[PDB]
């Protein structure tokens, strides 16, 4: 109530560190992560959301972690409806990152500016703000049918979307392919119509593609 | 402060849409001013000073019972999430400051006429983000939900910490002595209806103790003789309108503190409540407390209407519940007198008359509600009187139970 | 249209997954 | 033109297919639910059997299905 | 002291409808003696009026001896009188002639006058001295002794010698229904809180008069409250104590809700001229006070000294020392205002004074510009201006162009553009936002500057101010909060010593570290001499090492002062979030709105074009800032808190702070009434329940609004008496019709906020309303018959009764063969002896000998005709006409049935006074009711109303033992339920239909303690 | 033009001219706020410009209503009581050729 | 516009003086003579060529 | 009746019409 004028107030709902804290980012914004100066408030979100994601990535059953998730959470001066500010977009993605979802693109153990920027870039790219889990100011709705087990207090409601597409299980990390890997083509059932399956190609194909000849 | 309230809308008593006229929306929520903390600007020092008889709203409680219905139709945000609009009317802005005719080019999706919709101060992510500003809408939805969970008389709450009155709570009351029950709920209501006050704030204790003493008086116990910390309410002698109540710090034996935490939900049970300025200013006041403190616990389910079962966050049934008692003004007052009669307060031959005096009074605030009831049907899309069927009037509800809950509350 | 009527159980935004057969005390409205 | 009743059929036909939705995903065949609103359009003009009689059916933003669509 | 005169006790019995005895009973002695008795012969004044006709006319406070007037009242003169003068409070003044009353704007007046009827009744019912009754009339009872007003109060105490029509009635009066009932007293021996008593008083005045006590409450607070509201207000420092002991009763209306407040804060910003001049007596007000109390002594010598002591060879021409010593010298008015300006950034944001920028003709080899530019920086954060950062960046970026080139956005803005000219948000150096962009190998120095400003511009922060129990005047910040440029620390209760930590201090230390780098840089090092360049490093280090106590102050004690001083101030702080260098959140405009963009189709149109934009900027000077900032000393032995607990004592001991708190409430009223007043007289606007829709109104033009909306602003200005501009300004754009408040800023990016303060839930938007519900019901009591007016030549001999008409009215509209008059009302003449056809409604001339229905308006632009063709007809008794006018004013004229009379001329004259403008109050002749059965002369009458407009007759022959020819009208018991009904219950009143001239009512004894009446401060 | 409607808040802000006077002032308010303006327009004076142009826009002028409801009824009449009738070639808005 | 304003009465009073001056008929008269002076002028000059 | 009084006030804070009539009579 008293610090409601401040830009935004992030707070760790899952087992805070030394007791419930209430992080308040100063107004300034960092230089480097995005061509558009990202507000210190929103940057903290990315840095954490980029944890709950990288942590989900390798969190295992046998291990016991401090917090069942590392994602931050906006509690004040935050626009819940729109999806412009990097913060809103990040927040929107953290309500999902608390379910155990993992990024297809492996998030490095020691995030580097090049990497953080490649994530803050992927976040800005026009897309669809996840809608399964609506946002609240004092509660993080977590899927009942999800690995995440709520701490204790009154911060986690067991909300269940009408149709969440994710199932559980993990993924063992595989090293970077040293050369372009060929892919045998196995077909599905639905088939596209030549007309549509043409421009579809011609809308994303590399037409005047420069190519080497080598030796025949 | 406090950022969490759960409400429940009125019940369209076997009727279609919400029982409130357009003529009403521009009679309470109109003028464009914020229809919020206005509930109280329709009450006087008593009843003889209000247009609460033969008229558009024939009742000392016919206002709130209407404004409450009107609130149901315009609270969709807390129901789902969007603002919506009921019959060319929708809040002007996201802060729900007031009502106003639907814009013209960007109209809100027409509301969905549904009865008894639950509410969550969370389903509206903007509410808490502004808390301070639209603070009022909280305490109000609360006043609503305490009349909605009931059908025949609002359901407030009572307390009594095992400790002595919080000093700065005996000082705050001793400056409200002569003041009538009406102007007490006034300060009470007016207070917990602007700027989120911490439940720790002095006033809450004071106004919460003023709702515990009022009850002790309403059941003899806390009388002119056996006062609380020094207070008790003196009711006007029935013969000239006993529907009064004034706080009076005396100095007679102090009703010793209870042996434990005494909590219970009490609601007026007979239609009588609808016209007793004291049975409303009191109940309404006891609700001022709950509004700025969440809700003690879950109100017992047992004795309660059919549309109030397991009402998430509100009603209960298990352990987190508190037995809810309901008294009847007459079966009540009778014992309220017997108490006085036992404490030598009055003669042994004066209580068999005090009842006559008061009982005839209740028979007057009875041929009047029935008249207004069979005057303002209900199929007329309105509910200034709220149906009650000529029966509940005599209905000797819990009563006997609350008369005991009063003693244990002020031993 | 045809079939039973559905409504956004998750409210407002209907995502093709939010929708659920609007059943109730009367059965399902078809 | 796709007169009111003729939509009842193609809807009743597609309706009986959508029903099998849970088995289409399970077995990775299919391709999502088939909405009849994916084969039609919202053109407008006069719709009849011959210039002469089509002149008495000015329809605005009616729902027509093009030949190549009536094929899919 | 201009605070609304709220508490206004009234002892005399509250009633506003006196039974004014009209046509007196003839004292007759020659003949028929005994028929009529006068209480006068028994030297004893009659309780009820005694005359041949006793009307119940309305006079607010007629019997109000209670000390002190309210200022304005409404006393209609009996129907026998004219009356119209009481209804021309608007749309009349200089247009509709005396004789008449503007029938077109009738509602606009009967409403503007009812508002008048209410405010006049806004007094508290003070309790009097109830003494017993040693006399046998009430044998002991508690009647309230008053002079002669007694007789008039309790009608029951009347002594009846003979069965006089009054005594016929009074006779009934339930014995026990007199005096008082329940004196509820607490402190034994102290005056009773509120006694309760039945005593002649109308349910209506009573209602208003008590919906006022309800109001004085809506703005009251027990002692344990008003103490904290006061404590918190001075931040708990300031010793005030309340005595824990029962204080009988204390109605002290000092508080207004937070909402009632804001409605007057925006309201106050409307009258304030958006110009910089109107915001100057807003900052300077906070600045004279800021200094008035402040442990911060400014002391030049300190700085001068610290600088004078740097060695400087005099075998040099440029005098590094002599320079700043000059520059740094233009007084402290600038430091304070910078601060004071923070309190009202919304209205006015300070700015670096254009003149104090190194001029754009020199590069950085110029040493007077190197110092000029250093002083721009330091003083940078001080000014509230949303650009100081960019302007500071340019100032240098600008001055060192030749060496350092940087990106400069828009065309016509080169890096050498006179710094100051960088006010728009969109024109910030691309490099300045993101320093990543500025390359070192090209603009090192400048890049380290951009790099610096970003890393060290003060982080804004907010603190509390005022009491949470007493709302606050915030429009863009949470209640009881003030955004603030510098990081903030809690006031210290120990000993202070200039510390070198803190945003302020650090900002001076890093920036002075930057210009020490500018001086030891390549450029500088090659040009500027050597030994001189050392002097400059010394002249700066000295500064960046002076023990200035200010850095501390701007972070510890200043916040306390602004907080505590944000209450004593005669205008609450008006702030908008401070944006520490955030490109998009730069506030280009802080706007307000007099009208709402809803009514005029402006829902979509941009904000910058629908609201006014405060444009007030102060030219602060960098010289002053620095000299101060960098040179504050205190009293070595000083307790910050102590020095304040002292400096606030006065401006917190009196309840002057509580005054504005009411000017707010009266504003929230005046506004809600106007909104109602205009919208009622208007036609369907802000959903305002119009209980006066039947009455007329054909002037809905703005003028009509301003006129309406104006009187209302008087009625209050007169009622509460307050010179201060209230409800004014709303007009400005000449149009009350759409009065609507709204404030709202706009950050460069897009975000528009908006925050339209709506009137709080007010207490008179009830009362007045409540009066109009009841006015409608009982018009007659104000001289305003309803229904229509018939004109038929009935020449009777019996009890003619114009007002209450027995039987069905002859020929209603649309009856068999009852043609209306076509709009124009024209009469076409016909040749050789044929009746002149009267163009009927359907537009087909019909003939005068019949039954006509005259739409009043028609009759106004047509009388010249009416009187010449239809009138000669009505007299002949061959053309009953119904003049159809909504609600008219009605003059009565009692004649004597004995003598003969022909009501034609008292009608023909009335006709000759009807312009296309206004008609005179319809006059009805009425025989004076006789006592005996007299022989009567056949009189000829014409005017007689259809609706029963005989509602104020009250009595027919008070003194007479019985009326014989007149219409007996025994005092209706329905009027005095309290006084004569067995079933009546003390506390019931059909308030929206009849007006019980005798109810029960609680009279209080409120004591109004002052601030020393509550707590004991000092 | 339109038949003289009973004066109210509606016809007096919806006139053709009210729209024109409005949307124009609206348009120029964004012009005096252009980034380009900065070159010579002061930040304070740029606000003072929005201050004045908004006064005009919001001013409650009653001519826009006259020139669209009451002015036709004058010319219609006045155009008959004149010894020399009105010569009038058709009006055209942007239809060029 | 003037505070009190009944469009009906106003325009009425104004257009009253206008129809009092028979300037509407002068137009019809000067007209039938110009048509005479024309069918006669055009003819006389068309008869000399 | 044309009169800039209102306009002047409104503007002045934050700071015969032949032309007009010879524009309608011009149409």
């Amino acid at each position: 109530a008293n610090l409601a004028a401040g830009p935004t107030v992030l707070e760790h709902f899952d087992s805070p560190t030394y007791g419930p804290h209430l992080l308040l980012p100063q107004t300034g914004d960092v230089l480097g992560y995005s061509s558009s100066l990202i507000s210190q408030a929103a940057l903290l979100m990315v840095e954490s959301v980029m944890d709950a994601l990288r942590d989900n990535a390798n969190a295992s059953a046998s291990t016991a972690v401090t917090r069942l998730d590392q994602s931050y959470h906006p509690v004040t001066s935050f626009d819940p409806s729109t999806f412009n500010t990097l913060l809103q977009r990040a927040t929107n993605l953290a309500l999902l990152a608390v379910q155990g979802v993992q990024s297809e693109s492996a998030i490095p153990a020691i995030p580097t500016m090049s990497d953080v920027r490649s994530f803050v870039a992927r976040l800005m790219a026009e897309g669809d703000p996840q809608q399964w889990f609506p946002y609240r100011v004092d509660q993080i709705l977590y899927w009942p049918e999800s690995p995440f087990v709520p701490p204790i207090g009154p911060f986690y409601a067991p909300f269940r979307p009408v149709n969440f597409p994710f199932t559980t299980g993990s993924y063992t990390v595989v090293p970077d392919a040293s050369r372009p890997l060929r892919l045998l083509p196995q077909y599905r059932n639905a088939t596209i119509t030549v007309q549509q399956a043409d421009d579809a190609y011609e809308d994303t194909a590399l037409s005047p593609l420069i190519t080497t000849h080598g030796f025949c | 402060a406090q950022r969490q309230f759960f409400g429940l809308t009125y019940n369209f008593y076997g009727q279609p849409a919400p029982l409130f006229d357009l003529n009403d929306l521009q009679e309470l929520a109109g003028c464009y001013a914020r229809p919020w903390t206005s509930r109280f600007s329709h009450l006087a020092i008593s009843t003889g000073s209000l247009p609460v008889w033969s008229a558009r709203y024939p009742s000392v409680a016919s206002r709130n019972i209407v404004v409450n219905t009107l609130l149901g139709a315009h609270l969709n945000p807390f129901a789902g999430g969007q603002i919506t609009s009921h019959q060319g009317i929708t809040w002007r802005d996201p802060v729900l400051s007031s009502l106003a005719p639907v814009p013209a080019i960007q109209p809100p999706p027409v509301w969905a006429v549904a009865e008894n919709v639950l509410l969550d101060s969370n389903n509206y992510p903007t509410y808490v983000l502004n808390l301070s500003s639209m603070w009022p809408i909280n305490q109000d939805v609360h006043i609503m939900t305490m009349w909605a969970l009931s059908d025949q008389g609002p359901i407030y709450h009572l307390e009594v910490p095992v400790d002595p009155m919080p000093a700065a709570t005996t000082a705050a009351l001793m400056a409200y002595t002569g003041v009538p029950i009406a102007h007490l709920a006034q300060t009470a209501y007016r207070f917990a209806g602007q700027l989120p006050q911490s439940p720790d704030s002095t006033m809450v204790s004071t106004i919460r103790w003023l709702s515990a003493i009022w009850f002790g008086s309403l059941t003899g116990r806390l009388n002119r003789s056996r006062t609380c910390n020094g207070f008790y309410f003196e009711f006007a002698k029935p013969a000239l309108n006993p529907d009064q109540a004034v706080l009076k710090w005396n100095d007679g034996a102090r009703a010793a503190p209870p042996a434990a935490a005494q909590s219970s939900y009490i609601r007026c049970i007979s239609p009588h409540w609808q016209h007793q300025i004291v049975e409303v200013a009191g109940a309404l006041m006891s609700q001022s407390v709950t509004a700025v403190t969440g809700l003690p616990a879950l109100i017992d389910e047992a004795t309660l209407p059919a549309w109030s079962q397991g009402v998430a966050n509100l009603t209960g049934n298990g352990q987190g519940v508190v037995p809810c008692l309901d008294y009847n003004p007459v079966p009540m007052a009778a014992a309220r007198h017997l108490q006085w009669r036992q404490d030598g307060l009055i003669t042994a031959a004066q209580e068999a008359q005090l009842n006559n005096d008061y009982t005839a009074y209740a028979l007057t605030i009875e041929r009047h509600l029935t008249a207004m009831l069979v005057a303002n049907p209900i199929a007329a899309g309105r509910m200034p009187i709220q149906p009650f069927n000529a029966a509940d009037f005599g209905q000797a509800g819990q009563t006997a139970a609350a008369v005991a809950l009063a003693q244990a509350m002020f031993v | 249209p045809t079939g039973k009527l559905w409504r956004p159980v998750g409210t407002s935004v209907a995502t093709i997954d939010s929708l659920a057969i609007v059943s109730d005390r009367f059965g399902q409205y078809s | 033109f796709v007169n009111e009743g003729m939509r009842e059929t193609f809807s009743k036909a597609l309706f009986d297919i959508n029903m099998w939705q849970p088995l289409f995903q399970a077995t990775k065949t299919g391709c999502g639910p088939i909405v009849l609103s994916s084969f039609t359009t919202t053109t407008s003009g006069y719709v009849g059997a011959t210039a002469g009689d089509a002149l008495d059916n000015p329809v605005t933003n009616g729902v027509f299905i093009s030949t190549v669509q009536i094929m899919n | 002291a201009n605070g609304p005169e709220l508490i206004i006790e009234d002892t005399g019995l509250c009633t506003s409808f006196m039974l004014l005895d009209n046509i007196p009973s003839a004292h007759l002695t020659k003949e028929l003696i005994g028929f009529t008795w006068f209480m006068q012969m028994y030297q004893m004044t009659p309780p009820l009026p005694e005359g041949a006709v006793n009307r119940i006319v309305c006079m607010t406070n007629w019997a109000s001896l209670g000390d002190e007037g309210r200022g304005l009242e409404v006393r209609l003169p009996p129907p026998t009188d004219s009356s119209v003068h009481a209804y021309k409070t608007v749309l009349s003044r200089g247009y509709i002639d005396n004789a008449q009353f503007n029938p077109l704007a009738l509602r606009s007046n009967v409403l503007l006058m009812l508002l008048q009827f209410t405010l006049s009744n806004l007094k508290i019912n003070k309790s009097s001295t109830f003494t017993s009754d040693v006399t046998t009339i009430t044998s002991g009872r508690m009647i309230r002794a008053f002079p002669e007003l007694l007789a008039l109060a309790y009608p029951g105490r009347a002594v009846l010698p003979t069965q006089t029509k009054n005594a016929q009635f009074l006779s009934t009066a339930i014995a026990d229904r007199i005096g008082r009932l329940d004196r509820a007293n607490l402190i034994g021996g102290e005056v009773s809180a509120m006694v309760e008593c039945m005593e002649l008083c109308d349910a209506l005045t009573l209602h208003i008069r008590e919906t006022y006590i309800m109001l004085l409450r809506s703005m009251h607070q027990d002692p344990t409250q008003i103490v904290q509201i006061v404590n918190e207000c001075a931040n708990n420092l300031l010793n005030s104590t309340i005595p824990i002991s029962l204080r009988p009763t204390i109605l002290c209306p000092w508080f207004a809700s937070s909402e009632d407040l804001r409605l007057q804060q925006v309201m106050h910003l409307v009258n304030i001229s958006s110009n910089t001049a109107a915001a100057l007596p807003l900052v300077e007000a906070l600045s004279t006070l800021l200094r008035s109390v402040t442990p911060l002594v400014l002391d030049p010598t300190v700085l001068t000294n610290a600088i004078t002591t740097i060695s400087e060879s005099t075998t040099q021409t440029i005098s590094p020392i002599s320079e700043i010593l000059r520059l740094l010298q233009p007084d402290y008015a600038a430091f304070w205002k910078c601060i004071a300006s923070w309190a009202y950034n919304g209205l006015v944001t300070t700015v670096l004074s254009e003149d104090a920028f190194p001029d754009s003709s020199q590069s950085i080899t110029h040493l007077p510009s190197m110092w000029k530019c250093l002083f721009l920086t330091l003083a940078g954060p001080m000014t509230s201006d949303p650009h100081s950062p960019v302007k500071v960046f340019m100032a240098l970026a600008n001055l060192l162009a030749q060496p350092e080139p940087i990106a400069i956005g828009v065309p016509g803005m080169h890096q050498t553009t006179p710094a100051s000219q960088f006010s728009h948000p969109g024109v910030w150096p691309p490099g300045f936002l993101n320093p990543q962009l500025i390359n070192p190998q090209q603009a090192p120095l400048l890049r380290a500057f951009a790099e610096h400003i970003r890393a060290n511009w003060p982080q804004p922060s907010e603190f509390g101010y005022g009491s949470t129990l007493q709302g606050s005047a915030n429009l863009f910040i949470p209640s009881n909060r003030m955004v603030y440029p510098w990081p903030n620390q809690p006031l210290p209760r120990l000993t202070v010593a200039p510390t070198y930590d803190s945003a302020m201090s650090n900002w001076i230390s890093t920036t002075i570290a930057f210009f020490i780098r500018v001086v030891n840089s390549v450029n500088m090092t090659a040009t500027v001499n050597d030994l001189t360049r050392r002097t400059m490093t010394g002249v700066m280090t000295a500064m960046r090492q002076v023990k200035t106590m200010t850095p501390f102050y701007i972070q510890h004690m200043c916040p306390t002062e602004l907080s505590v001083l944000a209450s004593v101030t005669v205008t609450p702080p008006f702030q908008v979030p401070f944006t520490r260098l955030v490109q998009n959140d730069v506030i280009t405009n802080v706007l307000v709105a007099r009208v709402d963009p809803a009514q005029r189709g402006d829902a979509a149109v941009d904000i910058r074009a629908t609201h006014a934009t405060f444009a007030a900027a102060l030219p602060v000077d960098p010289a002053a800032i620095v000299v101060a900032m960098l040179c504050g000393q205190t009293e070595t032995n000083l307790i910050p808190s102590h020095h304040y607990g002292k400096a606030f004592a006065p401006l917190f001991a009196s309840n002057a702070m509580f005054t504005r708190n009411q000017r707010a409430v009266i504003t929230r009223e005046a506004f809600v009434c106007a909104r109602s007043a205009v919208a009622q007289c208007q036609d369907a606007g802000f959903l305002v329940p119009r209980p006066l829709d039947a009455l007329r109104q054909f002037d809905v033009t703005s003028a009509a609004a301003a006129e309406i909306m104006h009187a209302v602003n008087d009625a209050f200005k007169t009622a509460f008496d307050l010179d201060g501009a209230l409800l004014d300004g709303l007009a400005l754009y000449g149009d009350p019709r759409i009065a609507d408040l709204s404030a709202a800023y706009l950050q460069y990016g897009g975000n528009v906020v908006r925050e339209h303060v709506p009137p709080g839930p007010s207490h008179i938007h009830r009362a007045l309303q409540q009066v109009e519900s009841t006015f409608m019901a009982e018009m007659n009591l104000f001289n305003v018959a309803r229904g229509n007016l018939y004109l038929v030549q009935t020449a009777t001999n019996g009890n003619w009764s114009p007002m209450a008409p027995v039987a069905a009215p002859p020929f209603v509209r649309g009856g068999p063969n009852v043609r209306v008059v076509g709009r124009f009302g024209t009469i076409v003449p016909r040749p050789n002896g044929l009746e002149p056809q009267l163009i009927d409604d359907g537009n087909v001339p019909r003939d005068i000998a019949g039954d006509w229905v005259y739409p009043s308006d028609v009759l106004q632009v047509s009388v010249a005709v009416f009187r010449d063709y239809v009138w000669p007809m009505v007299k002949a008794g061959r053309t009953r006409v119904l003049v159809e006018l909504g609600h008219y004013v009605y003059t009565l004229h009692y004649y004597d049935p004995q003598i003969s009379l022909d009501e034609a001329p008292i009608l023909e004259e009335w006709l000759s006074k009807i312009n296309p403008a206004g008609i005179p109050p319809v006059p009805f002749c009425i025989p004076i009711p006789q006592v005996y059965p007299c022989i009567t002369a056949r009189r000829v009458h014409y005017a007689f109303t259809s609706e029963n407009n005989n509602d104020s007759l009250f009595s027919t022959n008070a003194a007479s033992i019985d009326t014989a020819f007149g219409e007996n009208a025994a005092v209706s018991p329905l009027r005095w339920p309290g006084l004569v009904d067995p079933n009546y219950r003390v506390g019931t009143n059909d308030l929206p239909n009849r007006i019980t001239l005798y109810n029960s009512l609680y009279r209080y004894n409120f004591t109004y303690p002052t601030l020393d009446g509550i707590m004991y401060v000092r």
